[PDB]
């Protein structure tokens, strides 16, 4: 646990220390278009980039899924004229086992596990 | 789905079969550049059959070793093979004389290495203890025999590998 | 009459022998994907002669298994070489040590599965009764052995199996 | 006199090693289409030598009858190979069982038939009495053997044939 | 660091398979000249496997060696070939004699040689002590064999080489 | 230095693996010309190891030989089989 | 948008196929203006299949290199041929001699370059390191092959370029 | 220049005997067919994971006059979509 | 910077394809005005790859030489070919006869030479040595093959050029 009281999806060390990997890897790609154009090649570059990124990650087991959103649904006009580039990772991390219960039952003689199981 | 081969390779690559080097103090540095080959040790432990009614089910029988082949190319002035066979000449003596040394003279110890594919960095290394040159390969030498280096394979024993 | 041969694939496909992979529990999931080849096990049960007059019928004689040997690709930090002998070293101690543990312990379960061409799909699994290492293969490195990948053999012995 | 050898095919053809079928009662239709090769039987008679003077001549030993071995092919749910070894199950358990039932029930018939070159017409037709499955063979399944269907030989013993 | 692979030639170069002659005082010059070719011999020291508790460590037995094999280019007077079996004849008579010299008669010294690559220079001599011809190869003649020079093996006993 | 090999063959040439004859008298002059290869003879003689304390020397043993094998053209009529 | 293509010589121009010299130290200036053409090297990293269930994805295999090949103008007192087998000669000797130099004589460096559409500006340079000729081309000569100057292809071996 | 420097890092080019991890040196690429309208895209192929696995030679020439510098280029491909 | 051409041609000329002549002394002076075309013979020295780590290096192999072909014209009295075939007469027999002359009997001495540009003097000469005759070409006669004089290629073999 790390030492939140309010509840957050960083509440445990793992996503924290994973979403920490992500973002100082992508935060070092991403530093490659500063002082370049926000024209289409700008974002398809850092678009197939960091999805290979991530592909290698979801392959290794480190999240069940990703999507990478950088278009012009957020890279609107309204953007562009304040010198601005936006890009949007949604990321579903791992769970992981923590409580582990185990159940012995201590049946008779007899009662025989055809009956109770079927197998 | 096909990305998933990328898990047998976490470690950055697979290990290649040619990143290798082969040492041996006794033989100084120059040996290391002349090993073209060297199998990285096999390990047996040969299986016990004990039967029970009218099957037989195993158990783990007693360590053994086979010993340890290399293949070395051999320079203008034969600086390996007449150290190998003054090495050998220690065991028994090659020529007219009927001597041999103590065990703990003969017996020298030798390591494999194999390097990351970046060459500074070697990632797996085993010992070989108590090597000594068995036998010493003939050089099939033959006026026919025109373009190609001069090789020999050298068969030591081992006692173990770590 | 030769779209009759589609009686021999009712099932939707003939079986292809390399949609294949091999589990062994102790060695985690990264071993399931490094297992490159391994048989699907012979069933051995050798007959016996009964002779009458001068003739012989045949008798179904005692089951028997032969060796199961899988090959493997290794990763550039040898992190299943190092592992199967590991686990070797517990059937008799590999280096200087004379010791081995008790077969309870050496001996583990492992699972062969072949999937259907839909990928998601399993259509037959085996398990295997009793692995252990019994021979851990070489592996050849040599310098003119360029453009493959590293891989080794490994025979385990087998008890049966379901 | 070339025209001669159309006294070899009277019958009206050369026979064909391609236009045959296997039928094993036991396992229903679906086998005969999945059996993809068989050797039509041996007949054996090994010969006696008797000595007289110098010289030997032959006499008629004690017939005798070699294993009979087919191959097949697999569908993708095992139709086939679940069933032969699951009729080996009674020549002796697979598995963690010490049993085997008596011959009378392991045993079953077979038939092989060769057709003419009109495939409605059978023209030979041998039945193999006594066949069990004393091997079956094993599947090398491998990643890198693509493009490939699966086959594998069974080994059956055989009491005789007519 | 690919230059590395100079260490492997401080001396100027690899040794070449086929920079070799091979002389016999009792033949004359000329033999030097027909030898094709003549393996540089091999040295063996046969291990011996001391047992303690279930483990094996070596040691060094005795040594041995193996037979001489050359090859010889024949000329159209047999002046080689004549010499040779004249020299076996000394060490057991051919033809209709039972006579054979002493041993101090029949046995000679040779000497191996391989050269620089410039081909004043020997850099590697072996003398070998107490040859004797053991086996003067066939000559395989035949009406189709056409291009080819006459060639034949020898197989020469050794006492020791130095 | 290469016109040394001229020394392999102060007698004129190499001897060639073809220009041979067989004969035998009792088959008259024509098996001489059916006789299509023949091995000129090996001769055999073979060592024996003498040991003295570890190491061993070797002996002249007693001289033995092979079969003779040829091979022979067939005419219409088998006058050679 | 047809002027968009200016982007593809930002640098000023196309580069073109025929302004480029070839620098040969061991040769003296000459050369440099008698050597016709000469392709700047391949780099070739041959490609490695690796297996997994029934596809394949690629990794780098081990760069290689091919030879190097330029065709030569020849003058009336033949400077260059001359020079090319005299260099040769220290690999192996032309003639009656059987002899040849240490690979650290015979290897030179070479340089190739590629000039700017300005003849002063060098834009682009190669160094090709150990260099020797392999094979120096027939000159074919010939009455009727009128109205041409004498050319000849030479193959030199590389170890590397940069 | 670029295209060498990248395959520098499947295998070094010169006398170092060193190269990265596939992650590395593989990259994405894409290929587009235009309408005859030249603002619009209507054929998009992605390629997954290439490298340069040769790069072809450029066969300079004093009589090759009259043209402009080109060269091929052979990737290695692992798919495409 | 254009006249720097000129030091390709500092001797006066560039060499030229065909101001050639071919000697052979066995045939007399007749042959060299017969003689049509002829290549300057290639030099050949073939590499041999020595294999470090992953990397090869090249070292100089062993020197090899290519037949010397020429092509001639025939005069109406077969002066020359008749010559060729009765030289080709003494390595083997023509016709029915079964002999051949020893080889310092068929073997010959030949010169080829380059002219310059006057044609008094002589610029470059090769001798080459122990030519004899391996193939007399066919001549293609035909009633449809008007208007062209007799040729006919021949293909010499020979030990080594100077």
């Amino acid at each position: 646990k790390t030492a939140t009281t309010v509840p957050t999806p960083f509440d445990r060390i793992n996503v924290r220390r994973l979403f920490n990997m992500l973002k100082n890897n992508i935060g070092d790609s991403s530093k490659w278009q500063l002082f370049e154009l926000n024209d289409n090649f700008t974002r398809s570059s850092f678009r197939m980039e960091t999805s290979q990124y991530l592909a290698g990650i979801k392959a290794l087991g480190g999240v069940y899924d990703f999507r990478v959103v950088c278009d012009t649904t957020n890279n609107t006009p309204a953007v562009i004229d304040r010198n601005e580039f936006v890009a949007s990772f949604y990321i579903k991390p791992a769970r992981s086992i923590n409580y582990i219960t185990l159940n012995f039952v201590a049946t008779a003689t007899g009662a025989d596990f055809d009956e109770l199981i079927g197998p | 789905e096909l990305t998933d081969i990328t898990r047998a390779f976490e470690s950055g690559d697979f290990a290649r079969p040619n990143l290798f080097e082969v040492e041996i103090p006794y033989l100084g540095r120059n040996f290391s550049f002349k090993c073209k080959a060297a199998p990285m040790p096999a390990g047996i432990v040969e299986k016990v059959p004990v039967g029970y009614m009218n099957r037989k089910i195993n158990v783990a029988g007693d360590r053994t070793y086979d010993d340890w082949t290399v293949t070395i190319y051999n320079d203008d002035k034969h600086e390996v093979r007449k150290a190998i066979i003054a090495w050998q000449a220690q065991a028994h003596a090659q020529g007219n004389d009927i001597s041999g040394m103590t065990p703990a003279d003969y017996k020298k110890v030798a390591t494999v290495r194999q390097f990351s594919r970046d060459g500074k960095t070697i990632t797996n290394e085993h010992t070989i203890t108590g090597l000594w040159p068995t036998n010493v390969g003939e050089v099939q030498m033959d006026w026919d025999s025109n373009n190609e280096v001069e090789t020999f394979e050298t068969t030591f024993a081992i006692d173990w590998w770590e």
